[PDB]
């Protein structure tokens, strides 16, 4: 009835009731259709004797009863009697096979990349979701965009869309589709404008990753602002915590942000003539750490895209030559050289080639810069006194200066984009579109992975709190008296060692301050404070033949193993205020604009924690709506999705945590009439006072609640 | 599965794997404890240092040998030294290797009883064995007949062997060795 109005896409949105009725009545068994593991499928159906193409006999306490054939295609795995990994896995597998890329997961909105053009979004024939609710219409992200619209118009409270970002595709197309939809419903457009200046962000905040080649290395919080009544207004972009540690140090088999090699592809010899810079990447230590180039992308055409971006951007000739000069200076910093003065201690420079280069570039003096690098001044009450500097201290300061310059330039460019993309009446409300990396579990995890997983722990706790208050509200609504320990925070608040003032980060800062501290002393301190005294902190099981870890954290997405080698040098961030004062006087007006606005204690972890606190503070004032874009397969061939990839992702994406919590229900929530009908073979009071346990149900105001493992009996 | 050889001695631990040509780890059989105050807050003070780590920090430590005259007279320190030898020097798991300990002749029975009890309980070795130092010295010399004079850090002993037969009534054990010469010097 309400499905045949979507045309050629309705089959993808809601299958016709004919094949549905023939499929919802399959005769199968309860005790010969279970789930057993595998090495290439990791989960299979079979008939303990079990065979589906290969015989395996396993313990009788590891098999998962397969979902009943009643719910074998439901787009909402929150109502299943069997909430386990293979259940939802094959649920999604089937729903994608019989093409339906859209699904609901308790509160998430899982979308799968189809890789095949579909009219399921265009034209508006499918966009009829206006006025429609999630609980009635098919499970489309358009329903969620519309729900956020409705909530803004009826509640005057901002809304937020948290889309999973480490997936290479699916996320970007979904962002395009949701901004298009928001332009459509509440109608040189905001979509055009937003996608115009994107090459800037692509070149500045994306780098070659071990498990990617175009990786969002920051947080993009696109705010689409709406008028007083719900009319589209301007849209500003806001950036959050950026992995600035890469600007100097890159692991082996990775490289920093694209812009460096984009410039160094010798595409515009004008630039490589202006910045006194050659083209060989192995001459600059700040870029030649890992690999200089990947074969999966060109640099010249992307350089042209970024040039055209600066042109469509409000940048002039100076606001572009200055940026190129700053990047050239960031490269020239990498190979300045200092030596301990003969016979006492002091770091002094030997050769000033890159010194003069960078001094001319940023618009400073060379002798003044060298002196301010080797002799930083400080204000003692009312007087200034020179402070001594060793070689390693000079290098740390140089790195800190490079990182500060890069982040300042990034933020200024984002402000310029906000300016050129904003002209509108004073508006009230907006919708939050949050792009950010997700959880990571690599073969070799390090400081950056720890920071990213910490941020994702925070976001996941946010989602858990939202879902907890939702379920608690719904229980107070149906009069169902049932109270439980907070499903929101009390899960990760103990995996928040990383922030409490004795955990890993505080210990790392302490070790950054302490004399002669090394990695071994850092490991010793970690062990003395946590090994045995905490349950989430565990010693890794290091097997010879695999990379050596040093400790293991029990995250929500599994137990990750970290290798702390080098965290000390990576956490130090001593800013040299003398050189910053030199910057504030430069001739290159972009540099002075950057550093326009009675210190040696700065660490990357501290700035990161403060930025994360600010981001969570912003999010905690709005209403969230989460989306889980998935890459189904790696060979790009549509239709068939590999099971281990999608299983790992379903772990890291955050859906499995929601499943694990709703399993503590009462996941199955039905009214009276449906059970009165489908199980009348003999309202619900007498129908269930006859048989099972008396706690598996709690009736209230035409609502029955069933725990996971009861409809597998009916 | 390979086996471990752990010639203890009273002045030097020599450990390794059965089949090599020389011990893989050779360090002093010593345990040091700090005697002075300790002021730098956060320096990560260890309770005790073993092996040759206690030898480089010896300026601030008080050193103790847990073996006096071939006899183990401090079983906690000896357990520390064995734990070090297995986990930090050889870097193995004692649960996967038979261990061949060594002992001097004519020393109390409780010594070997405690050795084997320590091994089997607090290390869970699959099997063990306690040899006599002079017999092994004769193995290494490539002979089956001779009177071997072993003289280490704690005890000097002769063991006469003939055609692979020991003469236990002619074993003579003397109790001056390297350490008494060090003290006399």
């Amino acid at each position: 009835a309400q499905m045949a109005d979507f045309g050629a896409a309705a089959q993808y949105l809601r299958k016709s009731e004919k094949e549905r009725l023939e499929a919802q009545t399959r005769p199968f068994d309860i005790r010969t259709e279970c789930f057993v593991p595998d090495d290439k499928e990791e989960y299979v159906k079979a008939k303990a004797e079990t065979e589906n193409g290969k015989t395996v006999t396993i313990k009788e306490d590891q098999v998962m009863q397969q979902n009943p054939p009643k719910f074998d295609k439901i787009e909402d795995m929150a109502m299943l009697t069997f909430l386990h990994e293979p259940a939802v896995l094959y649920n999604l597998k089937e729903r994608y096979a019989a093409w339906m890329i859209y699904t609901y997961s308790g509160l998430f909105c899982v979308t799968v990349n189809p890789y095949k053009w579909l009219p399921v979004y265009n034209a508006e024939v499918v966009a009829a979701y206006r006025g429609k609710k999630r609980s009635e219409a098919p499970p489309h992200i358009f329903s969620i965009s519309d729900n956020a619209y409705q909530y803004m118009l009826t509640d005057r409270e901002n809304q937020s869309i948290l889309i999973t970002g480490e997936s290479g595709a699916g996320k970007t197309v979904n962002t395009k589709r949701v901004i298009q939809y928001f332009a459509s419903i509440a109608a040189g457009t905001l979509e055009d404008q937003i996608i115009q200046a994107n090459p800037a962000l692509e070149a500045f905040g994306n780098a070659k990753t071990v498990r990617n080649d175009n990786s969002s290395r920051f947080g993009k919080f696109i705010r689409i602002h709406f008028g007083a009544t719900g009319k589209l207004a301007s849209a500003d972009i806001e950036t959050y915590l950026l992995e600035k540690s890469r600007v100097i140090f890159q692991l082996k088999a990775e490289r920093n942000y694209h812009i460096f090699y984009q410039i160094l592809s010798n595409k515009k010899p004008e630039l490589l003539d202006m910045l006194l810079v050659t083209n060989n990447p192995y001459d600059y230590a700040f870029v030649s750490q890992g690999e200089v180039s990947v074969a999966s992308i060109d640099d010249s055409e992307e350089l042209l895209a970024t040039d055209s971006a600066f042109d469509v951007l409000s940048f002039t000739a100076e606001e572009k030559a200055g940026v190129y000069k700053l990047t050239g200076a960031i490269m020239h910093y990498g190979n300045m050289k200092f030596k301990q003065k003969q016979r006492e201690e002091q770091a002094e420079p030997d050769g000033t080639e890159d010194a003069d280069k960078s001094a001319y570039l940023m618009g400073l003096n060379s002798a003044d810069l060298l002196k301010g690098l080797c002799h930083p001044q400080v204000k003692v009450g009312n007087e200034y006194v020179t402070k001594g500097q060793s070689v390693q201290q000079v290098y740390y300061s140089i790195g800190a200066l490079a990182k500060s310059v890069y982040e300042k330039m990034f933020n200024w460019m984002v402000t310029r984009i906000n300016a050129t993309l904003e002209t509108k009446q004073p508006r009230q409300y907006f919708i939050g579109v949050l792009d950010i990396a997700g959880f990571e579990i690599f073969d070799f995890n390090s400081f950056e992975q720890l920071c990213i997983n910490f941020t994702n722990e925070k976001l996941q706790q946010f989602f858990n709190h939202h879902m907890f208050v939702l379920e608690q509200e719904e229980y107070k609504k149906e009069g169902i008296e049932w109270e439980f320990i907070d499903f929101g925070m009390d899960l990760q608040a103990c995996i928040d060692l990383i922030e409490k003032p004795m955990g890993i980060m505080s210990i790392l800062e302490e070790e950054c301050m302490f004399p002669k501290a090394s990695d071994m002393t850092f490991k010793a301190k970690l062990y003395d404070n946590h090994l045995g005294k905490s349950n989430n902190f565990q010693k890794p099981r290091n097997v010879k033949g695999k990379q050596e870890a040093h400790f293991s954290l029990v995250h929500y997405a599994g137990t990750v193993d970290y290798n702390i080698m080098g965290w000390l040098e990576k956490n130090k961030d001593p800013l040299n205020e003398t050189v910053v004062g030199l910057y504030q006087k430069s001739s290159l007006k972009l540099m002075a604009t950057l550093f326009s606005t009675k210190s040696s204690f700065q660490t990357v972890s501290a700035l990161h924690r403060e930025n994360l606190n600010k981001l969570m503070t912003n999010l905690k004032t709005t209403h969230p709506h989460f989306v889980r874009c998935i890459i189904p397969n790696e060979r790009k061939a549509p239709g068939v999705m590999d099971n281990p990839l999608v299983m790992h992702q379903l772990r890291c994406n955050g859906v499995l945590e929601g499943i694990r919590i709703c399993r503590k229900g009462f996941p199955n929530r039905i009214l009276y009439g449906d059970f009165r009908q489908r199980y009348r073979i003999l309202g619900a009071e007498k129908l269930l006072g006859s048989l099972i346990d008396h706690n598996q149900y709690k009736f209230g105001h035409t609502k029955v609640f069933f725990k996971a493992g009861l409809l597998g009996l009916l | 599965t390979t086996a471990l050889v752990c010639d203890n001695g009273s002045g030097l631990v020599k450990a390794g794997f059965a089949g090599d040509d020389a011990p893989r780890a050779v360090f002093p059989s010593i345990v040091g404890r700090p005697r002075h105050q300790g002021v730098m807050v956060g320096m990560g003070q260890k309770d005790s240092y073993v092996g040759d780590e206690a030898q480089s920090k010896r300026g601030i430590l008080t050193l103790k040998y847990p073996i006096e005259h071939g006899i183990i007279t401090n079983w906690d320190d000896m357990e520390k030294i064995w734990h070090h030898t297995f986990y930090n020097e050889l870097r193995v798991a004692p649960e996967e290797h038979p261990t061949l300990l060594t002992e001097a002749p004519l020393n109390p029975k409780a010594n070997r009883e405690k050795m084997t009890q320590i091994m089997f309980e607090t290390f869970n070795v699959p099997a063990m064995y306690v040899a006599i130092q002079a017999v092994l010295s004769l193995y290494a010399s490539g002979r089956t007949t001779g009177i071997v004079l072993d003289s280490g850090d704690g005890v000097t002993h002769n063991v006469p062997i003939y055609e692979g037969y020991a003469l236990p009534h002619a074993i003579m054990r003397l109790d001056l060795a390297g350490r008494d010469l060090t003290d006399y010097l």
